[PDB]
């Protein structure tokens, strides 16, 4: 409120001095005035008088060196009590979770940007986290919610009261727009880790492998059961080749 | 089709489309629709703000003038009054529903129940608890006035000093010599204090110099810059998409991406949700199945609802590229396994 | 604008500050594909976390105008000193076509239709609360006083009428009060007291 | 279908609401949108006098389309505009 008041008054004081000075005055009595001739608007005048000390530009008030200059830095005053800048970099959900996410050159760790992380953090833990918890309790005590199961792509009528409470459920806010991306590589990294061992290979059999590739694909390519992957219900084991049979015999 | 902002009439006690109690939409329509619906035996049927606005959306158009054809012509272009009101068409004992109304001059054409207003609005930089937000004009009107008036007060000083005036005393003028248009001296005068530069007012250092930085004021309350850094569809979904050097942390983009994110969520995402809803309760949609190029008349009713369906807007021109790399990356992973 | 010759120019630092903050708030919360992702501390109940995550995302975004709610609750909070959000159980109902459903509606609430006591600090410790809402008579007739529907605070209108200048909430829209779907203000209340 | 007496009452109730609606819209917005277009064209800033050097700056004109360098560049820049996504393979064949 204070910033707007001062900046308004200072600019208002700036304007009228400019408006007075830009469209100028002159000074000369009736003596040597030459009223008829002076009214010519042509910059290339053809007539003057012979006094040579009569007319001069009006002594308009000069623009003060300090009155407007030292309030030109009132901009950073807003930069101190707020967190907005006409040239600074914005914020993102990833750096919201961890400031050192872009520690390469996007250190992100500035008063200009970590101060805006105040309200978003404050509004999240004073706001939405209560919103989900309120909704989660609210949805838990009324109605019957049907949930689509993905095993047959069917529908199951699940009792909402069988749902657990907020005690064993944790909520997070401000997910990244690409949170699909990093999860896909995480599964691939975990997939190659377990594949590197053999003592988990019986445990990580064939039914597990399909839907992992689906989920990795589901983040980008959803409909895999028709062109990309075969459903588990139709993956009949292959009959052994006659070459193997005769080798056995 | 698009809808102008002048052809809409909403009550003051509304804040959104759903809670609106009365609604009107002034439409020009041709008599072909009208004759196929009523009053076929009489077709001689014949608001300045609704004309001035588009008469001043440019200076080369008007909407209330006569195009020329007679009013008897069926293709003659005729105003109608589309209406959407929640009121007691039946007795008020029932909780009043919403009924679409289309009525012509002292005549009514069609009334029907509908559970969703078919219009969608765009609102950048909105105002909560209201139906109409703010505008770039409402922010940039003042800067235009001050900048223009500054140049106007500037230019009037420009031409005055440009028109070089020389004033001397009555004596020693020597009018015959002075008025020569050739600036080459062949005619001369000793006294050296008759002719001098007119004391033209100089340029105010503060009136115009201090206000020359008004451009930054525009770049703060908006996101515009003559050389600044903007936004792209990829960075719209993820700021760190180009986190190499493009941190995006500039006020010119963050205060700019608020409106585009808003205009999506407040705008077209309702349209596709509306588009997905509407296609679900009318007609039979014939779709193409890709196996034999067979042609299947799939019923729209079997389609799911928006409850389990998520919509995304502002796709990238190269999504076909990175999706292909996602598939081949997924392909080599599953190929590496035998299970 | 004290005088015509005073050059009544006005600065808009407040407007720039709010927009600068908003350019980031939506860029963080309402920028991702979804809004929230419930996570559990064990797996054998994580079969409920994903279900809840999809349910609220379906409700908040795929069903409700979540983008509008968050944006309105943002631009109208940095100036109003607070903002409020309401969720409620819908009971809307209609060849005997009498379909009835139940929905969890979420709508933004301006900080002007709210009345709170003084010695309270939070929702839980608050002892009284009020919430002025324009409601249709159809909701009222369905459960009370069906035989009389002629039922008929400036500050509560002024602030919202000064959120803009082409809108006024207390103005006469045009619809008659006799209409079954006509709107009327109500007095919502949440108070801890001896009803028994 | 509906009795004409209902329609006669419908006309009166609809008309009075239309009169109320247009009054608010005209004064609040159409009185400003009318001038906003003219500033967008740089013509309403008054040429008070021929000697007043009637130049007009069009800062609104650069600002109004200023975001629009990005508006069309994000929504309507790609091969298409929108694409639906589902939550399960049961309806994934319908989203496309």
């Amino acid at each position: 409120k204070d910033i707007q008041d001062l900046r308004t008054a200072l600019v208002r004081g700036y304007i009228d001095n400019v408006n007075n000075a830009n469209y100028g005055r002159y000074k000369a009595l009736v003596g040597a005035y030459d009223r008829r001739s002076l009214l010519d608007n042509r910059p290339g005048g053809v007539v003057e008088m012979e006094r040579q000390d009569a007319i001069d530009l009006f002594p308009y008030h000069n623009l003060p060196q300090g009155i407007d200059g030292l309030l030109g830095m009132s901009e950073e005053l807003k930069e101190t009590r707020t967190g907005v800048t006409k040239l600074g970099m914005g914020i993102n959900p990833d750096v919201f979770k961890n400031d050192n996410a872009y520690a390469t050159v996007g250190l992100m760790m500035n008063a200009a940007q970590n101060r805006l992380r105040m309200v978003c953090r404050n509004i999240a833990h004073n706001g939405m986290v209560e919103l989900m918890r309120g909704i989660y309790n609210l949805i838990r005590e009324n109605g019957e919610v049907p949930i689509e199961v993905q095993t047959p792509r069917g529908m199951i009528q699940v009792n909402p009261k069988q749902l657990p409470a907020r005690h064993n459920l944790q909520v997070v806010v401000a997910i990244s727009p690409n949170e699909k991306a990093e999860r896909a590589q995480k599964l691939i990294s975990l997939k190659q880790l377990i594949a590197a061992d053999a003592q988990l290979a019986p445990l990580f059999g064939l039914e597990q492998d399909r839907y992992m590739t689906a989920q990795i694909f589901e983040l980008m390519g959803i409909k895999d059961t028709h062109k990309y992957l075969l459903p588990l219900e139709q993956y009949q084991p292959p009959e052994p080749s006659p070459m193997e049979i005769l080798q056995l015999e | 089709e698009y809808v102008p902002s002048e052809q809409i009439f909403v009550d003051e006690h509304a804040t959104s489309f759903a809670d609106a109690q009365y609604f009107c939409h002034r439409v020009r329509r041709s008599k072909e629709d009208l004759v196929a619906m009523g009053f076929p035996k009489d077709e001689i049927e014949a608001t300045t703000q609704s004309t001035v606005a588009w008469s001043r959306t440019d200076w080369r158009q008007d909407i209330d003038a006569d195009i020329g054809t007679d009013t008897e012509d069926i293709a003659s272009m005729v105003w109608v009054y589309e209406h959407y009101i929640r009121t007691g068409v039946l007795d008020k004992n029932k909780e009043s529903k919403l009924y679409q109304v289309i009525q012509a001059g002292e005549h009514i054409l069609h009334t029907e129940e509908v559970t969703h207003i078919p219009f969608v609005t765009f609102c950048p930089y909105p105002i909560p608890g209201s139906f109409y937000g703010q505008s770039v004009y409402d922010i940039t009107k003042d800067i235009q006035d001050l900048r223009t008036a500054l140049v106007r007060g500037y230019i009037d000083n420009v031409n005055n000093a440009n028109y070089g005036r020389y004033k001397a005393l009555v004596g020693a003028y020597d009018r015959r010599s002075l008025l020569d248009n050739r600036p080459g001296g062949v005619v001369e005068m000793e006294r050296q204090d008759a002719i001098d530069l007119f004391p033209y007012h100089n340029l105010p250092q503060g009136i115009d110099g201090l206000l020359g930085m008004s451009e930054e004021l525009k770049e703060t309350r908006t996101g515009v810059t003559k050389l600044g850094m903007g936004i792209n569809p990829d960075v719209f979904k993820n700021d760190n998409a180009y986190a190499t050097v493009g941190l995006m942390m500039n006020a010119a983009q963050n205060r700019l991406r608020m409106v585009c994110r808003n205009i999506a969520h407040n705008g077209m995402v309702e349209l596709m949700r509306g588009i997905y809803n509407l296609i679900r309760e009318n007609g039979e949609v014939p779709i193409e199945v890709q196996t034999p190029r067979g042609m299947i008349q799939v019923n729209p009713k079997q389609l799911p609802a928006r409850h389990n369906l998520q919509v995304v807007v502002a796709i990238s021109p190269n999504e076909k590229a990175e999706r292909a790399q996602k598939l081949i990356s997924l392909k080599q992973l599953i190929a590496a396994d035998a299970q | 604008p004290v005088t015509a010759g005073s050059s009544s120019w006005v600065d808009r630092t407040v407007w720039e500050s709010v927009n600068g903050t908003l350019q980031d708030i939506i860029n963080v919360f309402c920028s991702g594909d979804e809004a929230v992702t419930f996570v559990a501390d064990n797996q054998q109940d994580s079969d409920a976390a994903d279900v809840a995550t999809k349910l609220v995302n379906q409700i908040l975004l795929r069903d409700n105008p979540g983008y509008n709610i968050i944006s309105s609750a943002a631009q109208e909070c940095l100036v109003t000193r607070n903002s409020f959000i309401k969720y409620y159980w819908d009971e809307q109902t209609s060849v005997t076509y009498e379909q009835t459903v139940k929905r969890v509606k979420v709508e933004y609430v301006p900080s002007e239709q709210i009345f709170v006591d003084e010695h309270a600090t939070s929702f839980a410790d608050a002892q009284y609360f009020c919430h002025r809402v324009r409601r249709s008579k159809e909701d009222l007739v369905a459960m009370g006083f069906p035989k009389d529907e002629i039922e008929a605070t400036t500050q509560s209108t002024v602030a919202w009428s000064r959120t803009d200048w082409r809108q006024d909430i207390d103005a006469d829209i045009g619809t008659d009060t006799e209409d079954i779907a006509s709107m009327v203000w109500v007095y919502e209340h949440y108070i801890r007291t001896g009803v028994l | 279908k509906y009795s004409e007496e209902v329609l006669d009452e419908l006309r009166v109730d609809l008309q009075r609401r239309f009169n109320y609606a247009q009054g608010y819209v005209d004064m609040a917005v159409k009185g400003y949108a009318r001038e906003a277009w003219e500033y967008f064209y740089g013509n309403l800033p008054a040429p008070v006098t021929a000697g007043s050097s009637s130049w007009v700056d069009r800062t609104v004109w650069e600002s109004v389309n200023g975001t629009l360098q990005d508006i069309i560049n994000v929504f309507c820049s790609g091969d298409e505009a929108v694409t639906f996504v589902a939550d399960n393979q049961q309806d994934s064949d319908a989203a496309d």
